[PDB]
């Protein structure tokens, strides 16, 4: 059954992060943080929630919404980090294969060489050296072929979807082989939304490229998901904006959610939808991914108030994406 | 596809169906004789095996309920340690069902006496044995299926409780049922046992 | 007098304070320093952004931020603060005539703003001429080299001496085949910015023949924070490189001695103050904090608070606020307006020295209702006493019993005394171990321990055969009965095992049973304390029979099964467990009699705990359904079903007693048998050398294995007797932790606080 | 020399000064409880010699100790 | 032999007086494993909390201590022509003992690595590790209480 064995390794872990997901704010502490004047208004009550005392070394003059955010993201950023430290064998694998993600953001933002790693989750020790990688032809055989990212490889955003691909596959496979059911079930809705977002967003970037061939989209195209493999090819045969809309109208979710509104607020709001479904599972650790992204748009959330109290505008203050 | 337990598995499953076939074929399947085991062999085997076994399955569902939901309340309890001696009523739950085979096991070695030779393998000493055994088995395998239905319930129920408290009650309830399933494996191992009479 | 508050929680009145609004702080000081009052938040539905005294909190915690960051500058320069007893001499702490900070806070504030200033321009100054201290030390460093060059050009630098690895791989993939590589170990770390702390390093010198992979060396040795370092191509270049970085060194040096010099003595300077000015602020934030639950009346210019306080301590409060008052001389109303109210007030315990290990073992799991009966009380005696009848050894008992009189006779040595944790762990449960340890003595008297060994101290009620061969298996014959205790012939007995047994499993029945009928007489008790008589005769009069009608049939059958003489009557001795079994399973076939109707009895009883269950689920609801003018059928039906079930899981429970005796038993025995029995055997000065190391032995094992590592278990099972077999059938709980307002030793440790718990 | 083990032999030695002596004492009486049994050393004063010479160890531990507290 | 005495009788004791030790050993071995991978990884940070966080792993020990005496008990109650029922009375005391003290060491080390990861985030946290650490401990002890029973009926 689920929860026979999962505990072995992995109940604290998992009673740990669904802790964390209690702590998520909740619709009410965003409404509180909106009705901030300041600042250090916002610092005060945020510290009422379940972020504490974190700007507590910040004084009024010296906080501002890139240091609300880059404080956030180190609280976050420090939680995973010890979910993983306290993390062994399978679901260690895990973490780390979530943390190749933003490994292959931080090798794509500073290979544009200023651009630092700006992710602590996707150091490793050669990626300052991808600042000093001038030269694509020497990337891999001299840089990555050290990192984890090494079995993935085969202007930029060429290579950075290549390394999605193959990333997003070979985690697919990851949770198929090593992942027990309920948790295998969860991670594969997940990446098959996170492929088709990809999908999507390459697709509507190749619309602004005329040298987006059908066939070199096949290179760059995961094929994973509800999208896979038919709406993925339709979507490697659009020409334009047309043919993504008709793409997406062979499928059920996603399906009048790109031709109306904002589209990354779409994406978000279905992806804290299937976070939400995924904390229902008691004894996978799928929750895990639920509430990395949970936590990564709470932290979204706050530096975008933080932002319309620092700059006033506040009439896109409400435009937050929350499920909780 | 391979595996060295499945392999060892099919290997026992054809040594033994080859086994069979010689024997039967040659006119010796009376050679195969499991009546004949339970006739020959001890009675005191069974009767310790069910003791040891049913103490041994119940401690072992105790332990396995007690570290999930154990593990899983000290996880939630991170950030709520009030969730500790809320839930705690799921650690008592699964430590009674191995109280349970504590007790099976005291009532059983109260059956285990020597027996003459002269009555060594009667049908009342071949009865006990038999009765202990599977008495034994009997409550240790329910009591380890209890214990780690409890375990996993309270581990739900600490989780949930850690959400809210409102969410506790209701699982606790599950809990109960849980810990029903043992007694009534507690109870039909004594029925099982009542009348086997002592080793005489 | 006082009220005592230990067999119930204090009756607390609720008070509104009526204060002017110019008199506020000074009010806000003197109720806070007199340490009775926990005020209710009042401004729960504002939001603390817009909170009516946020802004003076805000100013008071940025210096508290002001004075961890200084704590943390002296930390780092490692110079250790005054921590003299001033505020602890101006606090009280038990006397609420202390007058308050005046202007001196808004000074306070001026102070620090100007001098956290003043330190970050110093530790800049120092930081900087720091890095240029160790960039030139790692230069010199390269410099001193006599001879690490070989093959046209070179680059040379130093690294982390971790990251150098890695550059070493990148590099001979930048070159590969052509990489020529050397590095050196630097003896001692240095001091990092990024880490704030030393890392060890590493020079390093690669070569090179060509500008633009010269350029990629460098470009890549940059990134993975190497420090490149130019260097001379002949010994004559790099001495006089050498001499020009040693007189740098050498100003650097005479900079840095004042630089340093003049910033540890402004951190001097803070030291022997700032542990006031921190106690001084930490207590004005706490008063406006506790301010902000005033509700504001701006009409009236007056704080409305309120706050609960005992109400044997209500005439202090009035007498120490017309002391105040009288300070101030404004004649103000100062209004206690204490006042009736619907709210639950909190659970205050007066615990003595004594009492207050025991109040907080058993509040741990759970604070009481208010002004019911407190568990803690009743604790103080069973839970020492049944760690004792799971431990039950004079030996081990009387080693406790000096361990907790080292803690309790030198009581006022290791009070006022730094007790890091376990040993604080120790000593504020030292009269919890020194009833453990005395009860332990008295159960071990009773089993006949002392070790592994019996005491002879009366004459045994068995007596053996008059004569018998040596190896006989010979049987005793009841001569009497021993007077107080097991008897010491049933020592090293074969047998032994079988009546000890049978004694302590009827014990823990037994015991179990008396202990879980106490505690559920505290039902019946908060019943009629609460005048709810309803629970009286829906929860506790069935609930009371069920229980009676199963287990305490069973306690009393078991003391009267002692109390007849089988042997002499001639009547077989009955099964009991077996009895019990058919109690359920096979009503009305009694086996083996035990008395006269006990079928009859036996079937009464079984129909009479069957009824009180219907009675359990409809009696309380009903009432609620036909009379309040049911909603509670869902909690009563699960609370019986579980006070029914909890019943057969406790008295089961309970036989743990019996576990946890047995077991100590055993390993006392066996214990003594492996470690000093042997030396017994050998004799000469072998012998004296083996019986002084196995005593070694046995000592350090019966101290660390018997008496610490499993004494604690015994603590920790009766902690689950109390808290789940005692409390639980009387237990409301969920109450309200009083924890009043009132100052204390807010060591600067809290700079931990804050900082590192998030 | 150092004031902990100085407190911990101390100790030790005084539980093994009176802990031996009773036991010394014990099998010099031929006490039931230690020599009783058919297992147990056959000539109780023989041993409780040895087990007294084991306690008188520890006493010079005992006082050394001490003018080491 | 007899045929209450068979030359084999002996050897279900001594498996018996084997299977005590190997079994509690190996409980004890994946809580002390499990539980000292836990301290280690906590007290990295704060290694203040050493001697709170080595309970799990003395439990551990502890269990072993009950295969220890359980063993010694069934050893000494061996004999060449011991009877068959003495010999499956050993027998089921070291099955009983060894089987719930591995059980019991599974869990003590499971929940003893999740308690002093746990009390390390939250302090108070210790009280409920070492309470359901002792629940598990208990496991093991009522094991050490059938064997004991088991073996006061050997002879």
């Amino acid at each position: 059954m689920e929860g026979v064995y999962f505990n072995i390794d992995n109940g604290f872990i998992e009673g740990v992060v669904r802790g964390y997901r209690n702590g998520l704010l909740s619709n009410n502490q965003y409404i509180n943080l909106t009705q901030c004047d300041t600042l250090e208004d916002l610092k005060l009550q945020l510290s009422s929630t379940d972020y504490g005392n974190f700007l507590s070394s910040v004084s009024s003059e010296s906080l501002t919404t890139s240091l609300i955010q880059e404080y956030a993201s180190s609280k976050l950023y420090h939680e995973f980090n010890y979910i993983r430290d306290q993390s062994s064998g399978s679901t260690r694998k895990f973490m780390d294969y979530i943390t190749y993600g933003y490994m292959i953001d931080n090798v794509a933002l500073m290979i544009t060489g200023i651009l630092q790693r700006c992710h602590p989750l996707g150091w490793f020790d050669t990626l300052p050296t991808l600042s000093v990688a001038t030269d694509l032809e020497s990337l891999y055989e001299t840089v990555l072929v050290d990192t984890p990212l090494a079995p993935y490889f085969k202007n930029i955003e060429i290579i950075r979807n290549k390394l999605y691909k193959a990333y997003l596959e070979d985690f697919y496979n990851f949770v198929t082989e090593e992942i027990p059911e309920p948790a295998k079930e969860c991670m594969q809705t997940l990446l098959g939304f996170e492929a088709d977002r990809r999908s999507i967003n390459i697709a509507l970037n190749s619309l602004q490229s005329s040298d987006i061939d059908p066939d070199l989209k096949s290179d760059l195209l995961p094929n994973i998901g509800k999208l896979y493999p038919l709406a993925t090819f339709h979507l490697a045969q659009a020409q334009d904006f047309e043919g993504v809309r008709a793409a997406l109208a062979n499928v059920y979710e996603y399906r009048g959610f790109l031709e109306t509104g904002n589209l990354e607020d779409h994406f978000y709001q279905l992806e804290m939808e299937l976070c939400r479904d995924a904390f229902t599972q008691q004894f996978a650790i799928s929750t895990v991914w639920a509430w990395m992204k949970s936590k990564e748009q709470e932290v979204r959330n706050i530096t975008w108030i933080a932002e319309c109290i620092a700059q006033n505008q506040r009439e896109r203050i409400n435009n937050y994406i929350s499920v909780y | 596809k391979f595996s060295f337990s499945h392999f060892l598995y099919y290997l026992v499953l054809i040594v033994v169906i080859v086994y069979g076939l010689y024997k039967l074929f040659t006119g010796h399947g009376s050679d195969i004789n499991f009546g004949k085991f339970l006739l020959r062999t001890s009675p005191y085997m069974w009767a310790n095996l069910g003791i040891a076994l049913c103490v041994g399955l119940s401690v072992v569902g105790a332990a396995w309920g007690i570290f999930i939901t154990g593990s899983s309340m000290i996880g939630a309890g991170v950030r709520a340690p009030r969730i500790t001696t809320k839930n705690l009523i799921s650690i008592i739950f699964c430590e009674v069902v191995a109280i349970y085979g504590l007790i099976i096991a005291i009532v059983f070695s109260s059956k285990l006496t020597v027996a003459t030779a002269e009555n060594m393998y009667s049908k009342s000493n071949l009865y006990t044995g038999y009765s202990l055994f599977w008495a034994g088995i009997t409550v240790g395998a329910s009591n380890l299926i209890c214990g780690i239905a409890v375990g996993i319930t309270g581990a739900t129920a600490a989780i949930s409780d850690a959400a809210d408290s409102a969410l506790f009650v209701k699982i606790l309830v599950i809990e109960i049922f849980g810990s029903i399933l043992g007694l009534l494996g507690l109870i039909v191992g004594l029925l099982m046992a009542g009348k086997a009479s002592e080793f005489q | 007098e006082k009220e005592e508050a230990i067999f119930r929680s204090a009756e607390m009145a609720l008070v509104q304070f009526y204060i002017p609004q110019e008199i506020s702080r000074d009010s806000a000081y003197t109720l806070g320093q007199l340490g009775l009052v926990q005020f209710r938040d009042l401004n729960s539905k504002v939001r603390a952004f817009q909170r009516t005294f946020v802004n003076e909190i805000r100013r008071l915690d940025n210096v508290e931020r002001q004075y961890r960051y200084f704590y943390s500058l002296l930390k780092k320069h490692d110079i250790k603060l005054y921590e003299g007893d001033t505020d602890k001499y101006l606090d009280g702490s038990g006397e609420l005539y202390v007058p308050p900070s005046g202007s001196v806070i808004d000074d306070y504030v001026r102070n620090a703003s100007y001098l956290e200033e003043r330190l970050i321009q110093m530790e800049d100054a120092t930081d900087q001429i720091e890095v240029q201290k160790n960039d030139l030390e790692q230069y010199r460093f390269i410099l001193q080299s006599g001879d690490e060059f070989f093959l046209v050009n070179y680059v040379t630098g130093v690294i982390a001496r971790d990251k150098v690895a890695t550059l070493e791989q990148i590099l001979w993939r930048v070159l590969r085949g052509n990489l020529f590589f050397k590095t050196v170990e630097i003896e001692q770390p240095v001091y990092d910015v990024k880490t704030r702390e030393y890392k060890h390093k590493n020079a390093f010198i690669v070569f090179s023949h060509g500008d633009l992979i010269i350029k990629r060396i460098r470009k890549i040795a940059e990134s993975l924070d190497a420090n490149l370092y130019d260097v001379d191509s002949s010994n004559e270049g790099r001495s006089q490189q050498l001499a020009k970085v040693n007189k740098n060194l050498s100003d650097l040096y005479t900079v840095l001695k004042t630089t340093s010099t003049t910033l540890e003595s402004e951190l001097y300077a803070i030291a022997k103050e700032l542990d006031s000015w921190f106690q001084d602020v930490t207590r004005e934030k706490a008063i406006f904090e506790i301010l902000n639950k005033s509700n504001y009346d701006t009409n009236r210019k007056i704080l409305i608070a309120e706050g609960w306080i005992p109400r044997d301590e209500l005439a202090t409060l009035q007498a120490r606020l017309g002391e105040m008052i009288a300070r101030l001389g404004i004649d103000v109303p100062s209004i206690i307006q204490v006042l009736d109210t619907n709210h639950t007030p909190p659970t205050f315990h007066r615990t003595n020295k004594f009492t207050a290990g025991f109040q907080s073992i058993c509040d741990c799991y759970g604070i009481a209702q208010y002004r019911e009966i407190n568990a803690g009380l009743p604790t103080i005696v069973t839970f020492p006493f049944m760690f004792a009848i799971m431990f039950g050894d004079m030996g081990h008992g009387f080693l406790m019993t000096l361990a907790a009189l080292s803690l309790v006779l030198n009581e006022k040595k290791i009070n006022k005394m730094k007790r890091g944790e376990i040993f604080d762990m120790a000593f504020t449960g030292r009269y919890i171990i020194l009833l453990m340890g005395v009860f332990s003595m008295y159960t071990g008297f009773l089993y006949n321990d002392i070790f592994s060994k019996t005491m002879t101290i009366f004459k045994s009620g068995w007596k053996w055969p008059d004569h018998w061969k040596k190896g006989e298996s010979i049987t005793a014959t009841s001569v009497g009965t021993y007077p107080i205790g097991l008897d010491w012939a049933w020592h090293g007995t074969e047998n032994a095992l079988l009546f000890s047994n049978s004694y302590k499993m009827k014990l823990s029945i037994l015991m179990g049973f008396i202990h879980m009928t106490y505690s559920y007489f505290f039902s019946l008790a908060n019943h009629l304390y609460f005048n709810s008589m309803i629970d009286i005769i829906g929860n506790f009069i069935p609930g009371l029979l069920f229980m009676q009608g199963i287990f305490g049939y069973l306690s009393v059958c078991i003391v009267y099964k002692w109390a007849v003489d089988w042997v002499k009557d001639g009547k077989p001795a009955p099964g009991l467990l077996n009895m019990l079994i058919n109690m359920f399973l096979s009503p009305g076939t009694i086996d083996d009699e035990l008395y006269p109707h006990q079928a009859k009895v036996q079937v009464f009883l079984l129909l009479m705990a069957l009824v009180c269950i219907p009675w359990l689920l409809l009696v309380k609801p009903l009432h609620f359904k036909f009379t309040h003018k049911g909603d509670i059928m869902i909690h009563q039906v699960i609370h019986t079903i579980e006070f029914c079930l909890n019943c057969v899981s406790h008295t089961a429970s309970y036989l743990r007693l019996w576990a946890l005796s047995l077991a100590h038993a055993q390993l006392s025995s066996v214990l003594w048998t492996m470690t000093i029995q042997i030396a017994f055997g050998f004799r000469g000065f072998v012998g004296v050398f083996m019986t002084v190391a196995l005593f070694a032995m046995w000592f350090a094992l019966t101290c660390a294995v018997l008496v610490l590592m499993e004494g604690t278990s015994a603590m920790l099972h009766s902690l689950r007797l109390h808290w789940v077999e005692s409390m639980s059938k009387f237990f409301v709980g969920e109450g309200l932790p009083y924890e009043p307002f009132a100052f204390e030793y807010k060591d600067m440790e809290v700079a931990v606080a804050s900082a590192s718990s998030s | 020399v150092s004031t902990g083990k100085a407190w911990c032999c101390t100790v030790l030695s005084a539980f093994g000064v009176v802990i031996l002596s009773v036991i010394a004492h014990l099998f010099n009486t031929n006490h039931e409880s230690f020599v009783g049994s058919i297992n147990d050393p056959e000539d109780g004063p023989a041993v409780a010699h040895t087990v007294y010479l084991a306690a008188l160890v520890y006493l010079v531990f005992f006082v050394f100790c001490g003018f080491q507290v | 032999m007899t045929e209450l005495c068979p030359v084999y009788a002996p050897f279900f004791g001594a498996i018996g007086c084997a299977s005590a030790i190997i079994f509690t050993s190996l409980g004890a071995a994946y809580g002390t494993a499990k539980s000292g991978v836990g301290i280690c990884a906590t007290c990295v940070l704060r290694p203040d909390l050493l001697f709170k966080n080595i309970v799990p792993v003395i439990m551990a020990g502890i269990i072993a201590i009950y295969g220890l005496v359980v063993s010694v008990l069934v050893c000494y109650s061996l004999g060449q022509k011991q009877a068959l029922y003495t010999g499956f009375i050993q027998l089921g005391a070291g099955l009983s003992v060894g089987l719930s003290g591995l059980a019991a060491g599974f869990a003590i080390g499971i929940v003893g690595d999740a308690g002093v990861r746990g009390s390390s985030q939250q302090p108070r946290l210790f009280v409920g590790m070492i309470l359901i650490l002792i629940f598990a401990e208990v496991l093991g002890l009522y094991g050490l209480i059938v064997a004991l029973l088991l073996n006061s009926r050997a002879t």
